RNA sequence: CGCUACUACCGAUUGGAUGGUUUAGUGAGGCCCUCGGAUCGGCCCCGCCGGGGUGCCCUGGCGGAGCGCUGA
RNA sequence: UUAAAGUUGCUGCAGUUAAAAAGCUCGUAGUUGGAUCUUGGGAGCGGCCGUCCCCUGCUCGGCGCCGGCCCGAAGCGUUUACUUUGAAAAAAUUAGAGUGUUCAAAGCAGGCCGCCUGGAUACCGCAGCUAGGAAUAAUGGAAUAGGACCGCGGUUCUAUUUUGUUG
RNA sequence: UACCUGGUUGAUCCUGCCAGUAGCAUAUGCUUGUCUCAAAGAUUAAGCCAUGCAUGUCUAAGUACGCACGGCCGGUACAGUGAAACUGCGAAUGGCUCAUUAAAUCAGUUAUGGUUCCUUUGGUCGCUCGACUUGGAUAACUGUGGUAAUUCUAGAGCUAAUACAUGCCGACGGGCGCUGACCCCCUUCGCGGGGGGGAUGCGUGCAUUUAUCAGUGGUGACUCUAGAUAACCUCGGGCCGAUCGCACGCCCGGCGGCGACGACCCAUUCGAACGUCUGCCCUAUCAACUUUCGAUGGUAGUCGCCGUGCCUACCAUGGUGACCACGGGUGACGGGGAAUCAGGGUUCGAUUCCGGAGAGGGAGCCUGAGAAACGGCUACCACAUCCAAGGAAGGCAGCAGGCGCGCAAAU
């Protein structure tokens, strides 16, 4: 390869994308953006697979550049933009507004949120700068350069932006006995409580998570966002809480809900 | 067709490697620049990522450091001296990084008459001419010529330096690679790099 | 001692030439020495503290960093000047044949004068570094004697 | 030992041929440097006017450039 | 080309006579190496035992009190292999959960009358990173005491909180 | 399904091999009614190709005086559509093949604290103290020509820019440092000392480079970022907007909303590249190999986006090896995987996903962010097309197709 590639076969696409093999060669490869190629989501595969709204690629591009989607407040006319964790979506005309969680499994799911949720977004902070005249300055995990923070922001914290005017709100500050969940590896989407955070020299340094019911598992530091104070969540939580349903309990919902049915 | 590779050549057991793939584009190399004296060439250089590199192949001038009371003033190159790589690059008025030159001691006098007022150079014989530093040593007050000789208390320098500036060169040395950004800085020798390149100059040059 | 070949050998951090108010004695003529604590746990020595050598690739008193991995070896020869190597002997598995196989690895690291209580048999440890030479990648970090040598 | 067939082997012909390493010598083309200056522009004098300003400048050209400067 | 081939034999072949112990011995690299180091006890359940807890030391603090106690922790604790757990380890493919493509190879669909879903899990040899135990195998502590321990006795470089404001 | 059977003898028991038995994937032969999937010129030839096609591109926003069309009161400028052409971007992605390559590629694991990064995303874009819009050239077009011939082109006449260039006003009145004429207050009589105003002159920020000093924020650790001083700032030269469209306008000519384009720097995204640890088939009729034609390391440099014998000048004789170096062969691209399989194994992996290599084979290079690119260019040899014989034009291991080679592979 004499250059960056241009295309993404449908095989070597993540999984999270949650795609079919007898559809077409190929698969949306995303345009460049604040998130990752594999830990992304683009515009054309939510519209096209989870919400249902379209069915083709053309469609997704009318209802894409007709001015009808607004992302994190901006409106955006790119059919494969990358979306990620906590981007707010919002539909002005129907009065619908998703917020991107990952759910109790290894992927995203669909949660409708009200407005007055949808105004703002947590998001997580990666590294602290000084500018050029002494101004301090955060990096965000969505590539967010906010100037002039908080002196009490540190390296692994949580801060709350308001969509409409860029500036922080409140913020978490990373601690023992704040709730937690991971973004990426084999656990996903599961919400616990940090209660260990064991430091190598020169390596990864992990931490003990454990949940609300009495599981418990390690991770690290990467691995890790911050998202409430306590017990309480800051942001509404998906169906089941995050709670990991081992296969006989998730066997046992499925038997109870097939015989309640009927 | 210079090459940078490191698959021409043989392994650290002495076994040859066969090459597999042909010269590359981010593994090039190009002729050396051989910055001579003169009035001022500089030529430019597109590199990979599209910034320019200047190529100095002649220069005159050169920013230097004298870091004795900090000072630096731009200054003229006269002549190279010593350098420790090659032997042939001193019978051919090449530029390199930390080589020994010799510039120029003008500017820093004016600069040493002018901040610490003391006479500097000008060999007994031949006095102060033109009549410019008494003028500039008259009509003070009493506040301003005791803060010159407070700071005149100490005036002190290497002999040597002072041997220099009646001779009027100084022994310096180029910090900078001319053929990477353009230009010849550096700095002045002093102390014990006066010693050790002088007694390296006169043991060659005997 | 020092001041060997062609060139001054210097540490381009400190400045050795400092203006002091009477350039005579009791204050002078005793330089700074530049050092910094390479961490990992390990600790500095008191040979590069007070040493007069000078270089560019070692690990406390020069301008390269120590991240990676650590190993460890035990030195074979002492021939090259301010590099040495050393010999990882390592156990290999087959699956078919359920025995280990030793095999040994030998490779060259860097030696600074701050460690010169070196013999054949001391086991080191090494730190990965950038390329310092064309085999040479590892700086030794400490050192450890052998059985025996209580002389 | 006599007869038929076959397999490789030794061997004169210092047979024929296809690939590679290499003594010595030649070496097209590109690249870098030193030169080289065909050709193309701009300002000051001669010639015509319409001048406000109170015989002099702003306004338009060719023939010699005066091979003067300078740029590609 | 694989199994049958226990006719390649690590599991798992043969060497007196069927194919096969060098004429004999020493010897380097390799492979393999004897015994020996903490046993035994207590609070109790089921009625002596198969499951429960106990037999590495030190500079700062929150679960509680009246300069005095416990808990925790910035930071260190003889090193290996072996063993169990944890991280990460692309998908498809291999097992494998769900699902009447009319069955099956398939595929990731679909079912109720706008509603409810699934799109799991395991495996991924070895090597690198981590956390409970040291039975198994190999190294080392002191024998010229340059061995521990305890409080004393001499030689040096540097820290602002101070000998009435300031030098 | 963890399995056996016939053959040496007049007959018996054995070692042992031969032959049966089953699958698998290549070909061939005979035969063939329905429906659902699906490989397919890889082995021998990385041998050669006629012909056709495969990379082009316009929005309410770069340039529109082609009536090629068309709206009118034409006369203060365009209703609008527009081939052509300039400008900008992409052609470095995708597709085909396995020739080279045996610690090389690749796989898992690390690091860039040892560097560049098109586009997108976010920040910066009146921080610098010193024009109510400038210049001349070329397209397209018109007209006139040569060669037998090409996606070949010269002289002549106009004309545009988000093409090539040259560049100001405001912010902008005073701040921060050196030099400072000088002025003022006092026990100390002045003298001597202590403390405040300072006109004038020079430099000022970001991007590069050198030299010195101190130690907002961070790492396990900086010669890290930020701060201060003195300068530099390349004529082939860093930025600080001489660009375009839609909807309408308030307040006495000034003043406003949402966009498009472009730009130094900083992080991010896509990555690429160099390194760390471990792991590759056979062979001793290959036992020693390398070594001033760099082999091993040290010093100082050149070059490179960066470290490094990558390369120069000087030093010492180093480095690997019976635990198989080196040399040779390979019917060797590597891996995820496939077949058989009680338990262990054996064989294959050219082949749809990942990484690498090449476009006859070596060599060199322009442009560009990214190429040693071949549906880009330049010379060599092998081979080869047209011709008025002077010259001109190319590389199907892309899609179809043809020849050769073949046991062997389609419109």
């Amino acid at each position: 390869a004499r250059g960056p590639k241009k295309h993404l076969k449908r095989v070597a696409a993540p999984k999270h994308w949650m795609l079919d093999k007898l559809t077409g060669v190929f698969a949306p490869r995303p345009s460049t953006g604040p998130h990752k190629l594999r830990e992304c989501l683009p515009l054309i595969i939510f519209l096209r697979n989870k919400l249902k709204y379209a069915l083709t690629g053309d469609e997704v591009k009318k209802i894409c550049m007709q001015r009808f989607i607004k992302i994190d407040g901006k409106v955006r006319a790119d059919i494969t933009y990358p979306a990620g964790f906590m981007d707010v979506i919002s539909i002005d005309k129907t009065g619908e507004n998703f917020r991107l969680i990952y759910d109790t499994k290894g992927r995203f799911a669909v949660h409708r949120i009200t407005p007055e949720e949808a105004k703002y977004k947590l998001c997580k902070v990666r590294k602290i700068f000084v500018g050029t005249k002494g101004i301090p300055h955060l990096v965000t995990h969505d590539a967010r350069t906010i100037r002039y923070p908080d002196p009490l922001i540190k390296m692994n914290d949580t801060i709350q932006i308001d969509l409409e005017t860029g500036k922080i709100t409140d913020f978490i500050k990373f601690d023992t006995g704040n709730l937690c969940m991971v973004t990426g590896g084999a656990n996903l989407g599961r919400i616990g409580v940090i209660t260990n955070r064991e430091r190598h020299p020169g390596s990864f340094d992990v931490v003990h998570v454990k949940d609300a019911n009495g599981n418990s598992f390690a991770t690290r530091l990467s691995n890790i966002f911050v998202i409430g104070k306590g017990n309480k969540p800051w942001i509404s939580l998906p169906r089941g809480k995050g709670i990991r349903l081992t296969i006989a309990e998730e066997r046992d919902k499925r038997l109870a809900a097939k015989q309640s049915s009927g | 067709g210079i090459s940078r590779d490191n698959w021409h050549k043989r392994r650290k057991t002495g076994g040859k490697r066969k090459p597999y793939h042909k010269k590359r584009k981010y593994e090039l190399g190009r002729p050396a620049a051989n910055t001579k004296i003169g009035p001022r060439r500089i030529h430019t250089v597109r590199v990979r990522g599209g910034n320019k590199k200047y190529r100095a192949l002649r220069l005159d001038v050169g920013n230097f450091s004298w870091g004795s009371e900090c000072c630096t003033r731009k200054t003229r190159i006269i002549d190279v001296v010593y350098n420790a790589s090659n032997n042939e690059l001193v019978r051919t008025k090449t530029l390199v990084k930390n080589c020994i030159v010799l510039i120029d001691s003008t500017p820093y006098r004016q600069w040493y008459e002018s901040h610490y007022a003391l006479p500097l150079g000008r060999k007994k014989g031949a006095k102060l001419t033109p009549e410019e530093e008494e003028i500039l040593n008259k009509k003070r007050s009493k506040k301003i010529q005791k803060k010159y000789d407070e700071r005149k208390k100490n005036a002190k320098i290497s002999s040597l330096l002072e041997e220099q500036f009646q001779q009027g060169k100084l022994l310096a040395c180029i910090a900078s690679r001319p053929g990477q950004c353009g230009r010849a800085d550096g700095y002045v020798l002093e102390g014990k790099e006066l010693e050790f390149y002088l007694r390296k100059i006169k043991a060659r040059k005997g | 001692d020092i001041q060997t070949e062609r060139a001054y050998q210097k540490q381009p951090t400190i400045f050795q030439n400092k203006k002091r108010v009477l350039l005579g004695e009791t204050g002078k003529e005793k330089l700074p020495r530049y050092y910094k604590n390479i961490g990992l746990g390990f600790k500095t020595p008191k040979e590069a503290i007070e040493g007069t050598y000078i270089d560019k690739k070692c690990p406390f008193t020069g301008n390269v960093s120590i991240r990676g991995r650590i190993l460890s070896g035990v030195v074979t020869k002492m021939k090259m000047q301010r590099t040495i190597v050393i010999r990882r002997d390592y156990l290999h598995y087959i699956r078919k044949y359920n025995r280990f196989e030793k095999r040994h690895k030998n490779m060259s690291v860097h030696l600074s004068p701050c460690f010169r209580d070196v013999q054949i048999g001391d086991i080191v440890t090494v730190g990965e570094c950038r390329p310092l030479s064309k085999t040479v990648r590892f700086n030794v970090l400490k050192v450890t004697k052998a059985a025996g040598t209580k002389k």
